[PDB]
Parts: C-alpha cells; sequence; structure tokens
C-alpha cells in the first residue's frame, strides 16, 4: 500500500545557539567543562522543510551522517516519529520511532519501508509506512515524548550500538520559530540498537478525508546535522546548562 | 627504619600515611526488575511437539535461574560448555529457548553427539553447544487415560537434521522405488507418529517435558545479564561503595545539592566524583573519601631519650595526650600555655620540645 | 575415561598445589550432605578421549 502523497520544498535559516544538549548524566555545578562531541554548530545552516500533501515522489531520504538535530515548531499530532536504516528494505535491519497519543514505540526489525511513508489515521495503521516487517530483533515501548507556542528539540546520535535520543520542549513566546538564548536538551533514552543507519526520514500523520483520499496538509521542520565539536557549557548553581560557547566558531570563542 | 638508621636526631620525619580501612561494601547496583519471561516458557499449559518444537528468543532482559533452581522434579539439569554454577554472573547475548515433549527413554538424545529418532529427524544439536537441557516429568499435565494423542514426533526423514533445524512437513516417506502419489500403504508411510501417552506406562516412556537454553553472543553489545544483588545502604561510614558500576571507597553523607531527574553521578571542579544518587531510593549522596593522613613522628635524639610523639597531619582527633592542632592531630604531646622558642616545628605557630614532650 | 578433572570447586587452587579431595560439592541453596542426587553432582568428570 506505498503510496506517493507529500511534496517539500526547503529552505536555509540559521541555527542560533540552538541544539545544545547534555552531553552525559553527570552533575556539574557551577562549572565551565568542555567537551568534545557531536553537537550542532553555532549560527550553522539548517534546513527548513515544508512537507505539504494536497488533496509523483517529492519526499527523499535524507541521510543522517554523524546525527541528527530536529525541531518543529509544529502540534504533536502532525509529527508522529522517524525512520532509520541504510537501505530501508528487507535486506537490512531499521528502525521505527512511532509516536501516538498515549505512548512511543521504537522497534528495530527488517522493515520493508515504503518510498513516501506516513502514519494514517482511521486507529493507526503502519501499512503506508511498510509492506513487511520480519525478522524482529527489538521493540521498546515506553512513554512518549511529544506531548503538550512549543518549540520541540530532539537529537538523534547512532554511537557504538547505542542509538541515543535527546529531547526538549520549550516555550517560544511569539515570534521567530528558531529563538534566541539557550535550552539545553535533556537526555531521554539510550537503546541498545547495534545496527548501521546511514539514512533517515520523518513520519508525518495525515487524516482520512471521508467525504484525495487524506486531508490536505502541512508540516514545517527544522533538520540540522551535528558534527564532532568542542563545546564550553556553563553549568549554573543548579547543574543547568545556561549558556555555551562553540571553541572553533570564531576567534573570540576560541579565546574563551 | 625510614631513615634507615639506628640514631634519629631531634625533629620531626614523616614516617608513615595513616588510613581509614574500609569497614563495609556496599553494592547498590540498580533496581532490579522485568525479568525474562521463564514462567511463560517453563510453566506453559500447553507445550509443542517435538517435530514442530517451539523456539522463543530472549533479549533485553534480567536472565535468573532461580526459579529454575527451585522447580523439584527436574530430572536432567546437564548443561554444556558453561557451568550451572556460574550461570548467573557469565551473561550472553542472545538466550534461545526451545520447548517440546519427548519420551523419557530419549532424553539421554537431547546432547551433542548423540543419534536416535528425535536427534536425527526431530531435533539436533552442534558438537560445540554452548547452554543447558532441562527437562521433567509431566505426567499429570500429558497424560490421559484414554490416550493423550496431541504429541507428535518424526519417525521417518530422508536424511539428518543439522543443528538447530526443524521439520514440520507432512510428506509421504518414500523409502522404495515407486512413487506415493500421496496414498499410504506398502513402502510409503505418513512421517508423523503420535506419542499415545498413559499414566500406566514405565519411567521410560512417560512423558517428559523438555525446553533447551542455547546461549549465544554476537558483535551486538549483551544485553541479557543475571542480577547483581543490591546489599542494604549504610551511610556516615567508610564503605567500598559500587553503585550502577561505578566503583570506590568513600563515606555517604547526607546530600543538599537538587539533581535533576536525568542525572546519576557528579563531579567536582576537578573532575572528581563528589555525589551520587542511589538507583533504589531516588535520593543525593555526599561521596566523601576517607580520611587519611600523614603520620609524623616528632622525636628528640636517641641519646637524650626514646619517647615520641605522633602527629597525624590533617586529621581531626576525633577520627583516629591528644590534642588538636590546625596541622592535625598531635598524640603523645602535653600542650603548655607557656610560650618558648621553637625546637622541633609542628605547624600553625605550634611547636613541639622535650623537657616529657611538650606543644606549645 | 581414565583422566578426570576437576570440575566444580569452591575456590580456586594456589599455584603448584594438588587437590585430589573427592568430596561432594554443593552448587546449589539445598545442601547435599555428602550423597549424590539432584543438582547434586561429582566435581571430577572424565574426557571421553576417541
Ligand atoms: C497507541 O499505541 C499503543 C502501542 O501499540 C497501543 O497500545 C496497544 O494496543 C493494542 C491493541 O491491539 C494492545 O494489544 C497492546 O497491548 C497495547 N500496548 C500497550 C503498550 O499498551 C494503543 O492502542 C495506541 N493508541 C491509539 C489511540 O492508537
Ligand atoms: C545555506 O546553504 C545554501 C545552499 O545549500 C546556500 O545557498 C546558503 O548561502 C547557505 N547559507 C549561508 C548563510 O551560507
Ligand atoms: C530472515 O527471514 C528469512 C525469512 O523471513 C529467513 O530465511 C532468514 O533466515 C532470517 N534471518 C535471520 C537472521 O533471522
Ligand atoms: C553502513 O552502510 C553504509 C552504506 O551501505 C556502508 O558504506 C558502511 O560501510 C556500513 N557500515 C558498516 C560498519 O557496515
Ligand atoms: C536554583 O535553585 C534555587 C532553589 O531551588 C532557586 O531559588 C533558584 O532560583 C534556582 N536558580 C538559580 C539560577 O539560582
Ligand atoms: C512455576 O510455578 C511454581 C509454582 O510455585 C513457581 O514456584 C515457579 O517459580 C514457576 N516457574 C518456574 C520457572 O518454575
Ligand atoms: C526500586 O526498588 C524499591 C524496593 O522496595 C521499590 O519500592 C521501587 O518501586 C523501585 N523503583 C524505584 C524507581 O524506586
Amino acid at each position: 500500500q506505498c503510496v506517493n502523497l507529500i511534496t517539500r520544498t526547503q529552505s536555509y535559516t540559521n541555527s542560533f545557539t540552538r541544539g545544545v544538549y547534555y552531553p552525559d548524566k553527570v552533575f556539574r555545578s557551577s562549572v565551565l567543562h568542555s567537551t568534545q562531541d557531536l553537537f550542532l554548530p553555532f549560527f550553522s545552516n539548517v534546513t527548513w522543510f515544508h512537507a505539504i500533501h494536497v488533496s509523483r515522489f517529492d519526499n527523499p531520504v535524507l541521510p543522517f551522517n554523524d546525527g541528527v538535530y530536529f525541531a518543529s515548531t509544529e502540534k504533536s499530532n502532525i509529527i508522529r516519529g522517524w525512520i532509520f536504516g541504510t537501505t530501508l528494505d528487507s535486506k537490512t535491519q531499521s528502525l521505527l520511532i512511532v509516536n501516538n497519543a498515549t505512548n512511543v514505540v521504537i522497534k528495530v526489525c527488517e522493515f520493508q519501508f515504503c518510498n513516501d511513508p506516513f502514519l494514517d489515521v482511521y486507529m493507526e495503521s503502519e501499512f503506508r509506512v511498510y509492506s513487511s516487517a520480519n525478522n524482529c530483533t527489538f521493540e521498546y515501548v515506553s512513554q512518549p515524548f511529544l506531548m503538550d507556542k512549543n518549540l520541540r528539540e530532539f537529537v538523534f546520535k547512532n554511537i557504538d550500538g547505542y542509538f541515543k535520543i535527546y529531547s526538549k520542549h520549550t516555550p517560544i513566546n511569539l515570534g521567530r520559530d528558531l529563538p534566541q538564548g539557550f535550552s539545553a536538551l535533556e537526555p531521554l533514552v539510550d537503546l541498545p540498537i547495534g545496527i548501521n543507519i546511514t539514512r533517515f526520514q520523518t513520519l508525518l500523520a495525515l487524516h482520512r478525508s471521508y467525504l484525495s483520499g487524506w486531508t490536505a496538509g502541512a508540516a514545517a521542520y527544522y533538520v540540522g546535522y551535528l558534527q564532532p565539536r568542542t563545546f564550553l557549557l556553563k553549568y549554573n548553581e543548579n547543574g543547568t546548562i545556561t549558556d555555551a560557547v562553540d571553541c572553533a566558531l570564531d576567534p573570540l570563542s576560541e579565546t574563551k | 627504619c625510614t631513615l634507615k638508621s639506628f640514631t634519629v636526631e631531634k625533629g620531626i620525619y614523616q614516617t608513615s600515611n595513616f588510613r581509614v580501612q574500609p569497614t563495609e561494601s556496599i553494592v547498590r547496583f540498580p533496581n532490579i526488575t522485568n525479568l525474562c519471561p521463564f514462567d511463560e516458557v517453563f510453566n506453559a499449559t500447553r507445550f509443542a511437539s517435538v517435530y514442530a518444537w517451539n523456539r522463543k528468543r530472549i533479549s533485553n532482559c534480567v536472565a535468573d535461574y532461580s526459579v529454575l533452581y527451585n522447580f523439584a522434579p527436574f530430572f536432567a539439569f546437564k548443561c554444556y560448555g558453561v557451568s550451572p554454577t556460574k550461570l548467573n554472573d557469565l551473561c550472553f547475548t542472545n538466550v534461545y529457548a526451545d520447548s517440546f515433549v519427548i519420551r523419557g527413554n530419549e532424553v539421554s538424545q537431547i546432547a551433542p553427539g548423540q543419534t536416535g529418532n528425535i536427534a536425527d529427524y526431530n531435533y539436533k544439536l552442534p558438537d560445540d553447544f554452548t547452554g543447558c537441557v532441562i527437562a521433567w516429568n509431566s505426567n499429570k499435565l500429558d497424560s490421559k487415560v484414554g490416550g493423550n494423542y496431541n504429541y507428535l514426533y518424526r519417525l521417518f526423514r530422508k536424511s539428518n537434521l543439522k543443528p538447530f533445524e526443524r521439520d514440520i512437513s507432512t510428506e509421504i516417506y518414500q523409502a522404495g522405488n515407486k512413487p506415493c502419489n500421496g496414498v499410504a500403504g506398502f513402502n510409503c508411510y505418513f512421517p508423523l507418529r503420535s506419542y499415545g501417552f498413559r499414566p500406566t506406562y514405565g519411567v521410560g516412556h512417560q512423558p517428559y517435558r523438555v525446553v533447551v537454553l542455547s546461549f549465544e553472543l554476537l558483535h551486538a553489545p549483551a544485553t541479557v545479564c543475571g542480577p547483581k544483588k543490591s546489599t542494604n545502604l549504610v551511610k556516615n561510614k567508610c564503605v567500598n561503595f559500587n553503585f550502577n558500576g561505578l566503583t570506590g571507597t568513600g563515606v555517604l553523607t547526607e546530600s543538599n545539592k537538587k539533581f535533576l531527574p536525568f542525572q546519576q553521578f557528579g563531579r567536582d571542579i576537578a573532575d572528581t566524583t563528589d555525589a551520587v544518587r542511589d538507583p533504589q531510593t531516588l535520593e543525593i549522596l555526599d561521596i566523601t573519601p576517607c580520611s587519611f593522613g600523614g603520620v609524623s613522628v616528632i622525636t628528640p635524639g636517641t641519646n637524650t631519650s626514646n619517647q615520641v610523639a605522633v602527629l597525624y597531619q590533617g586529621v581531626n582527633c576525633t577520627e583516629v595526650n591528644v590534642f588538636q592542632t590546625r596541622a592535625g592531630c598531635l598524640i603523645g604531646a602535653e600542650y603548655v600555655n607557656n610560650s618558648y622558642e621553637c625546637d622541633i616545628p609542628i605547624g600553625a605557630g605550634i611547636c613541639a620540645s622535650y623537657q616529657s614532650i611538650i606543644a606549645y
């Protein structure tokens, strides 16, 4: 039941100082800690994707590189998860992350993914996400991380067998979607997956019309790519990352 | 001994290091929950036939062999490649549980290097099998007076089975030269024969339920590991602590530091652990290392006297003629309110002299 | 089957130490009391040399 329904346009914006996450689970108070990790660089070129379904294949699979920064100002029901893998077919293992109103299901199987995967609500069906799923080796159901103006930021990393997901929800006063200031991303899950991930794709939800089989919809999201970078994070009295400098951005920050 | 001489000149000599020995070991390992469903496999109401033996993969849970040991009816608990005693500590990546029902006489056939009907045609183990075989009597669950005809086995097959292979085919066995054409008769037999279990059979023929646990390691990180015992928590003493694989030795005092929910450990400015969150009860503890000190010996010349005093540098007097100085705890010298010139320097304005040994 | 090895022992041996004691080992919570039976096995097993 693989059908091509989503068209996607792309623009380029500035990251500002978004995308900082907690590099470990260690409490540090009132210190300056320099860490080298996969970070989204400050004021980096971030691609803003507008995905529109109106009631041909124009929604290609994006590379994963060393990890992905994802952001959205949209509500929790439109964007419903992601797809990770290399070939996205039955010959290699793949990871499917699907969120719904009650929980999140993260599941690693041999999915034969569709070219234009989307979750359709009618109850929710994954037959437009994949056509088959065999030799399934991992399943993990837990509390959802797309809950309810609110900017939602995620960091996906695939390091030495573990798929690490970091997240944050920030109430942004009406204005520029990527705001100024700092909001560090808390560690959400470390999954013992052990698969090769080189490509990724975003899952959207489409509603049946009951009257052009699916209702017309739009989703805007920001994608940036993590790079091996050294950051200097400021930990305040209560252990919160309130500020950071990118060591390789400019000579002043390099001096810092 | 330190000065490598039999005569010691007057002065203070740093000779040893005082330490507070660890008293207890506190191994607060992570809260053990979500153990592997061995109750589903071993205590199932319905098992499978040996030709269509049931295989369940086991991953991402706490392997636990306590339950197996508790069960008394087991006729064989023979293990291959790993010891039964060290099942709970040595850990593996995937565990395969194979369940079936056979007759008692054939339980010896469930082993590497064996031959028989079950080994050749129903269930074969490789010669390098790493795992355990478990079998138990099941008269109360699998024997019927009329005869239980729901358990089957494969008696005829063209070639022997490969290790960890199943055959659920119902093709008529062609033993001769003529084609069977799907109809039984002479030289054409149905391969699956029924295990007609009855309660009055001899011990070699009563139904035995067998579960074979096969352990495998791959390049993936091993995620089926046995429970690590979490002992009670002791505070305010020098105890060797093992918290979630982070090891050390120190006092665990109450902490006023409010950790965020995602944080587990805590570090100093100089990247040394100063705090930790207990994984059993969500409380914050101030890890403070046990007291240590530089033991210094204050003595006059051996020509004059053999009396000595001991200074524990940096050690409070309650943690070891006992006097408390800012330098440390001085034992063996009596404080005198008189002031004299410095003879043996102690520190922080305190000096020692011989007149007994006095400190002033 | 003339060559036997000690599969089970309470503790590891010392260097250049020989153990020839044919006493039973307790592998479980239940005591064995010197008699073989369920989950009570002899420590010394023979090699199947062919
Ligand atoms: C949201 O997703 C969860 C996860 O699949 C659904 O919960 C499952 O529902 C099925 C119904 O067939 C049950 O068999 C499972 O036991 C449920 N699993 C868990 C972990 O609860 C849930 O129904 C979904 N909700 C909606 C509205 O689609
Ligand atoms: C971002 O990339 C696009 C093309 O990928 C380029 O045209 C644009 O100049 C870049 N933005 C900046 C600020 O350099
Ligand atoms: C994958 O599935 C196919 C059939 O679905 C099977 O033949 C193959 O052995 C399976 N591989 C693994 C590693 O499970
Ligand atoms: C992961 O997949 C890519 C693309 O197929 C391949 O080039 C790379 O070598 C793979 N990595 C590993 C470790 O197999
Ligand atoms: C830190 O915590 C204290 C007490 O919980 C609170 O009063 C204070 O506002 C917090 N933030 C800073 C920056 O001190
Ligand atoms: C089976 O049931 C008994 C009943 O008391 C229970 O003690 C045991 O833990 C269960 N599981 C196994 C694996 O024996
Ligand atoms: C940890 O173990 C204790 C033991 O009583 C239990 O009460 C508690 O629910 C467990 N979980 C957490 C998160 O503390």
